[PDB]
């Protein structure tokens, strides 16, 4: 289901490796009493990769939310490269009028997926030798209660 | 028309022209002339707000010593170590070919200057990601470490 | 067009009556004959004028970037035409454009689509140049200005003018043809405007009931402060006698022509100070004919 790991489905993704998870399995609504507040919404999500990013070499990876309908254009995904508390943006500012990516997603619905371009070593994929080292993945969730 | 060039460069819509020549009319002493411009700028704003959406981010590191060392062998591949330290010592020379060469400056004030040329066509950065992630890729900044 | 040299006696008598009636109407309206000829003229001068040039510049600047599917061309073009040709209301210009499209003015039949395409392609504002189609454009613009001269001289209200343009049959013009600005139509339009003014404050409801197929004897009798029985009996008498065009119960108050015939019956009755049955008895006294007993 939503919690599998597999090769990309679409015709350009066939070299890409994606890891799918659902918030339903994160079960984050169990972290607090219900009477603290009935809705929980993401304000930001961020990633850390303890990948062995080479000397002036770094991973390319993309993660996206499957709703692709309720959230505005371009906010559906973010990209990660320096890989260490990497919010993805060149600068971030909670005071800016621009929403963050994922800002406003509820914490019980839809799917989160992390994807790696060119993972497949049979294609000599430009991440295969690095990604073969990868052993841990950390997400940092900023979610508000209101 | 300066705001219209800024628009036709923040987006790529070189065809879209919004300022029309009809704003002024000498028959009626040019009365009301500014309110047509006010309407035209309100269109230039609202079409930006609809078209413009969050552009994703990457930071790629590019090493010029690997770009020239990995040069396709139809041009002479060279590491900068053995040509910097002899094009310092001798007043002329070159290595590689075309946009990817290293040579002394051409122009009359550059003849003491050493330049290293590379093309984005050899950086091949469009191969870093699936095409369906987005059809245009644009620099936001470039930076150097020596 | 008809020649006096080869004409029937009855046709000459009819011509005399028409000339006398039109002259009396012009005297009542304080109109010169030349003004009537201008309002009824069909030939148009094919000469560019500064007013027409200004109209073309304004329309071209306003309609630039227009999209055909987004909105109707005529509705978008109406406000600029209203501004350039000295019209009080925008919807008057919309009605005038519909009427002009039905007439297809000029020697080269001109319409909104053709006019817009010519403006888009072959027009360069701010320069005096000779264009082969330019004479047809000038003729079309002149026709529009003339149809303004019609609207302002008649004095008719904006919505009855809209109704006249859209449904000439309601005004009894020949079915399936664009309404004529012929003097014969001008006199009936002036009489209609005068009758609406006579209805006074009731006119707002009477016209709305007239635009639907709703009007009846009682409502119109209340509007004109006449006896309801008088209108009912006038309608009955009009139905019994052979008018041309014929009057039938389902058009007797739907079409303006039937209303005009009924009101003529009422006016003649009140002139003689007798009921409409008196006029019905009078018109039976055709004693100098062989058609009937």
């Amino acid at each position: 289901g939503n919690n599998n790991l597999a090769f990309g489905a679409g015709t350009d993704t066939k070299t890409s490796l994606q890891a799918s998870v659902s918030f339903a399995d994160l079960k984050i609504r169990e972290d607090y009493p219900a009477s603290l507040g009935k809705i929980r919404r993401i304000k930001q999500i961020s990633v850390t990769l303890p990948a062995l990013l080479g000397p002036y070499q770094d991973v390319q990876a993309i993660l996206s939310y499957g709703d692709k309908a309720g959230l505005a254009n371009g906010c559906e995904a973010l990209a990660v490269s320096h890989g260490m508390n990497d919010s993805g943006q060149f600068q971030l500012d909670f005071n800016d009028g621009k929403f963050l990516p994922f800002e406003g997603i509820a914490i019980d619905q839809g799917t989160l997926t992390l994807s790696f371009p060119n993972a497949s070593m049979p294609e000599k994929g430009k991440q295969a030798t690095m990604l073969k080292t990868l052993n841990d993945i950390i997400l940092h969730i900023r979610y508000t209660i209101k | 028309l300066m705001a219209e060039q800024a628009y036709r460069w923040e987006l790529n819509d070189d065809s879209a022209r919004f300022i029309k020549p009809g704003a002024w009319q000498g028959t009626y002493a040019g009365l009301l002339a500014g309110e047509t411009l006010m309407l035209s700028l309100a269109q230039m704003e609202d079409a930006h707000l609809k078209r413009d959406k969050r552009a994703l981010e990457v930071e790629r590191t590019v090493s010029l010593a690997e770009v020239y060392a990995g040069l396709p062998k139809d041009n002479g591949p060279f590491s900068l170590a053995q040509e910097i330290d002899k094009l310092v010592s001798q007043g002329s020379g070159s290595a590689g070919s075309g946009n990817n060469n290293l040579a002394f400056g051409a122009g009359t004030d550059t003849k003491t200057s050493l330049q290293a040329s590379v093309s984005f066509a050899d950086l091949k950065i469009r191969e870093d990601y699936p095409a369906s992630l987005g059809k245009i890729r644009r620099i936001k900044q470039i930076s150097v470490t020596l | 067009k008809t020649n006096l040299s080869a004409i029937s006696d009855k046709q000459l008598a009819t011509l005399i009556r028409k000339l006398n009636t039109i002259t009396s109407w012009l005297h009542t309206q304080k109109w010169s004959v030349f003004q009537l000829f201008i309002m009824t003229s069909t030939s148009y001068n094919k000469t560019l004028t500064p007013e027409i040039k200004n109209l073309l510049d304004t329309v071209y600047h306003g309609l630039q970037g227009f999209d055909k599917d987004k909105a109707d061309l005529l509705h978008v073009m109406a406000p600029y035409i209203a501004a350039t040709l000295q019209l009080s209301s925008e919807n008057v210009a919309h009605s005038v454009l519909l009427w002009a499209d039905k007439l297809q003015p000029g020697d080269g039949a001109m319409t909104a689509e053709k006019f817009w395409d010519w403006l888009n392609t072959k027009y360069t504002p701010g320069s005096s140049e000779a264009v082969e189609t330019q004479e047809h454009i000038v003729q079309y613009c002149q026709a529009l200005a003339q149809l303004e001269m019609v609207y302002h001289s008649t004095g008719i209200n904006e919505n009855a003018f809209r109704l006249f343009v859209t449904k000439p049959e309601m005004f009894g013009a020949a079915t399936g043809a664009a309404p004529a600005h012929d003097a014969l139509s001008l006199i009936m339009l002036t009489r209609f405007a005068d009758w609406v003014n006579a209805l006074g404050e009731k006119a707002s409801s009477v016209l709305a009931a007239f635009e639907a197929n709703s009007l009846t004897a009682e409502q119109l009798a209340d509007a004109m402060n006449l006896d309801a029985n008088l209108l009912l009996q006038a309608s009955i008498q009009a139905q019994n006698h052979q008018h041309l065009p014929p009057v039938t119960p389902e058009n007797a108050f739907s079409s303006w022509t039937s209303i005009n015939t009924i009101l003529q019956w009422v006016n003649v009755a009140q002139q003689l100070n007798v009921a409409p049955q008196g006029v019905s008895a009078l018109v039976g006294l055709d004693y100098i004919q062989s058609m009937k007993e």
